[PDB]
């Protein structure tokens, strides 16, 4: 009907799968058994869980889910929290061996032995659906395994389906932090093995998450369970469309067929505006034209991107609670009027708008207030240029000095990859320019 | 059926709850069934016997 | 007290006591908790001249756990979530040294 | 009217038969002492029960079986068990020596001065029998004892009755796994005096099912507690139809007419579908699409045998509990539209399907599920023959260099039953090639 699958590869896609699982069951107001109330909403798989849970004649709705991890001892972790029962239990793929931060580790020596599972997997979902829009991948770039294993899961599902949108979010590297100095290296190999086979690849990134932290949460030392529940609660805010109803309605298609301009080009980003505390939202208050002109403050982005150092192109806003058109459509025009703001010329319309009416959802002893309106922003500007910028006149001096490639060659790697990539790149960044002149 | 079908456009197949199907069933050597033992009637009984 | 006690308004330019230790939450319950530690060290140094597992439930675990608690191996031939519940009870009785 | 007699031969046949009938036991009620309370299921010896008991003037249910064995140990453990006051007391036929995996120590030593008093105890059940379908036969090729014995009795009941039914089923020794090199001997042996009398054989493996049971029921160290539960589960699925009634219903006579195609070839394989433990079937799915995928995944199987390595020319499903036929009907079409299966020219259609309404049932201490839907898998294939090229060339090498032939040239045995063997089985071999070919 109109249900989506979810897979989570790696370390990186644990710990927020989690937090948006629990958000979920939360909000459409699972037990964390796995049943309802006495309120009479279980049947034959189909109502507001239809798209998500698969709650079928055993009375649990199972989520549609699959975690694949190369470490036990984290996805042992979860299946020793609370909501064991809950999940199901060969969706949780667990291996014996890390990929080691080595893309080639991960892609060659031990992913192609778990692919047959988790095929086995997916195709055991994809029998039992009907609607299938589409997946929802969630892994890294600065991954020791997120990055190698997800290619190739990513190679195959391509091979097999190429009827079906494909939607990655993605903890971006950090710009000038760098846990990792491998990091490079496998993110720029993800980078180009990738660019020809996805649909819709978004960033985000965990400094400016921070500094939105210390900035209006008003909390110095946040921790993951915050990080990961904004992102859980933005994911939330995407899915809202397919959950519930509204006056005026898009879809994850429609996000790719009226986003991404061209071939190639198809990594935008996103904000949500509304990020403040109990008694910021106490005693003070929201309204549409602000929630807008905040949504486009420049630093409020969660990359380090200034929009002045670049154009816009394109944007989208789901806006979500309640709402009248009016003043919508007279602030989306003022900001039109906006002087400080630039819009290319080939988008005199660029604003995708969507209404849903219902109310965004807290969680209990969570960090976030009550809500009244709510929006998720997704933007695409020709800003994100220097980012890779920057990545390339690092890379080029590891490749100078020729160093680590030891690791990859004596696990059996050669030149070629790692040359081909720089191009591949140097050819995304000149395309960047290319449509950013005019 | 015809109740299934008075729902929404699209039908739903609905069934018996497991349930009870569970916590009242014969497992083991515990039956489940009650048994009664009667004599029919008619104007005049005559096969009384069974 | 005076005005709060259990929050010092937002953006506090001064300081309070207790910054170490438990730390890494939103503010306000930050705030109660730590004063109530602060009278907690307080009265317990006043004291005055005294001298004068979720891991497992129920119904024991998921297949495929890793992790060795004591026993299995040495005990087989029954379904491993019996073998794992039933180690919920005998962990209790014979391998009780599990706690 | 609708019963049927058991025949357990060997060491193997007599315990499998406890276990089964341990099981029938159950299902109707009939307590370990074999009275039930005051309540009644009793008349004139004919209801449900009547299929296997004839519960006579002294209300005790008498199993419709026969145990001949030759080593006493364990029919004294079974005479010492749980069941032996149910059991008849003088049917549980008892030897003295056993048959030493010689062939010819069943067939020439021993089992001529046990024949006359095994059939007379069997005439004296087929007298009291009225409808007499046939004989369920269970014996093991790499019987320690009861190839040679079932040998003989099998012909002479063959001879004898001509018009009734015979069925075997029987564990077949392995690809790899070894517990005797003399068990090619006795395996050639028995097949090239029984494929002229046998109507239907059907082998399993103790390797696969051990592999079902750690892949799937999770069970790392099993035991033939479990699995011979399973084969049991597996007889009295095919027997549900004679027992119970329902919407139509299916016989031994139309196995023997419409499995097999031609004389000689009369080896299918079985197979059960929904083999799940008590949390996958509490909180996960099934219905009758994917049990009939999952029953025709190629690794359920209970011989190793590639399908990719065969093509399909029979099929019987056997679909218990709650099943309805648009359903039915539905998923065999989509498993024909599919590809994969490559089935012959022969038969356009391959499949004839069975209903029964009365669902599968639990035993205390066991590994089955609250399953309301099962369905048992008795397919015919062309991918078989490898095992059959694979037993010759175990046996020839070793025939060559003609190991322990002193022992049954000893105890009485000559050659050319040896070299007989060898030109029989290559005409099994050349018959599948050659129905195989089209
Ligand atoms: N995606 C994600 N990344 C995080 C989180 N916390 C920190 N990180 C960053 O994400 C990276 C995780 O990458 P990896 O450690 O390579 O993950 P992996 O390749 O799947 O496998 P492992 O190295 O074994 O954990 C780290 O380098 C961190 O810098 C988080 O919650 N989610
Ligand atoms: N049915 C049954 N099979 C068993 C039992 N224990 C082991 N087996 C199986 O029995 C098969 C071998 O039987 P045989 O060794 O030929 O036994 P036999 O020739 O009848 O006589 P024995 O000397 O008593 O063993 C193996 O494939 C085992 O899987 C049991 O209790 N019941």
């Amino acid at each position: 009907m109109r249900e989506c699958i979810s897979i989570h590869v790696g370390q990186a896609g644990v710990q927020i799968g989690n937090a948006c699982w629990e958000l979920y069951c939360l909000e459409h107001g699972i037990q964390p058994d796995g049943q309802m109330p006495s309120d009479k909403t279980i049947g034959g798989g189909d109502d507001s869980f239809n798209t998500f849970f698969s709650e079928t004649g055993a009375g649990k709705h199972v989520p549609r889910a699959v975690f694949v991890d190369l470490e036990p001892t984290v996805v042992d972790e979860v299946r020793t929290g609370t909501y064991r029962q809950l999940f199901h239990p060969e969706q949780l793929i667990t291996g014996k061996e890390d990929a080691a931060n080595n893309y080639a580790r991960g892609h060659y020596t031990i992913g192609k032995e778990i692919v047959d599972l988790v095929l086995d997997r997916i195709r055991k979902l994809a029998d039992l659906c009907t609607g299938l829009q589409g997946f929802l991948i969630f892994h890294s770039f600065g991954g020791g395994t997120g990055s190698g294993f997800a290619s190739l899961l990513m190679e195959r599902l391509s091979v097999d389906y190429g009827k079906k949108s494909k939607l990655e979010f993605a903890i971006y590297p950090a710009p000038q932090v760098s846990t990792a100095v491998v990091e490079p290296y496998n993110s720029i190999l993800t980078t180009h093995t990738t660019l020809e086979h996805s649909d819709c690849a978004f960033m985000v990134d965990n400094e400016a998450i921070y500094d939105i932290c210390r900035r209006n949460l008003d909390i110095e030392r946040p921790t993951y369970t915050n990080l990961n529940r904004l992102i859980g609660q933005i994911v939330s805010s995407i899915t809202a469309s397919l959950r519930f109803d509204g006056a005026l309605n898009v879809d994850l298609t429609e996000f790719q067929t009226n986003l991404v301009p061209y071939p190639r080009i198809h990594f935008p980003l996103a904000t949500y505006a509304p990020v403040i505390s109990a008694e910021k939202a106490y005693h003070e208050q929201l309204s549409v034209a602000e929630i807008t002109n905040a949504c486009f403050e420049p630093a409020n982005q969660m990359v380090k991107c200034d929009p002045r150092h670049g154009k816009y192109m394109a944007c989208c806003m789901l806006y979500r609670g309640d709402v009248v058109p009016k003043d919508v459509n007279a602030a989306i025009a003022t900001i039109k009027t906006k002087r400080t703001i630039q819009f290319v010329d080939w988008c005199p319309t660029g604003f995708k708008v969507g209404i849903n009416y219902q109310p965004p959802t807290v969680v209990p002893g969570g960090d976030l207030a009550k809500v009244q309106r709510a929006v998720c922003m997704l933007s695409n500007t020709t800003a994100i240029a220097e980012a890779w910028a920057r990545l390339d006149h690092k890379f080029d001096l590891m490749y100078a000095k020729r160093a680590f490639v030891h690791w990859y060659v004596g696990e059996g790697m050669e030149e070629g990859e790692f040359s081909e990539a720089r191009e591949d790149l140097a050819a995304l960044e000149k395309d960047y320019e290319e449509v950013g002149v005019d | 059926d015809s109740f299934r079908s008075c729902v929404g456009l699209k039908p739903t197949p609905h069934r018996k709850n497991f349930k009870k199907f569970m916590e009242l069933d014969s497992f083991g050597n515990i039956s489940n069934i009650l048994r009664y033992f009667g004599k029919l009637i008619t104007h005049k009984c005559a096969d009384v016997d069974r | 007290p005076n005005l709060i006690q259990r929050k010092a308004i937002s953006g506090y330019a001064g300081f309070v006591p207790r910054f170490a230790w438990v730390m890494g939450m939103n503010y306000r319950d930050g705030v109660t908790q730590a004063m109530d530690d602060f009278d907690k060290n307080q009265f317990v140094f006043r004291h005055p001249v005294c001298a004068l597992t979720t891991i497992y439930r129920s119904q024991g675990l998921i297949p495929f756990y890793m992790g060795f608690i004591p026993s299995m191996q040495d005990n087989y031939a029954l379904t491993f979530g019996n073998s794992t519940r039933r180690a919920y009870q005998k962990e209790l009785d014979r391998r009780s040294h599990t706690l």
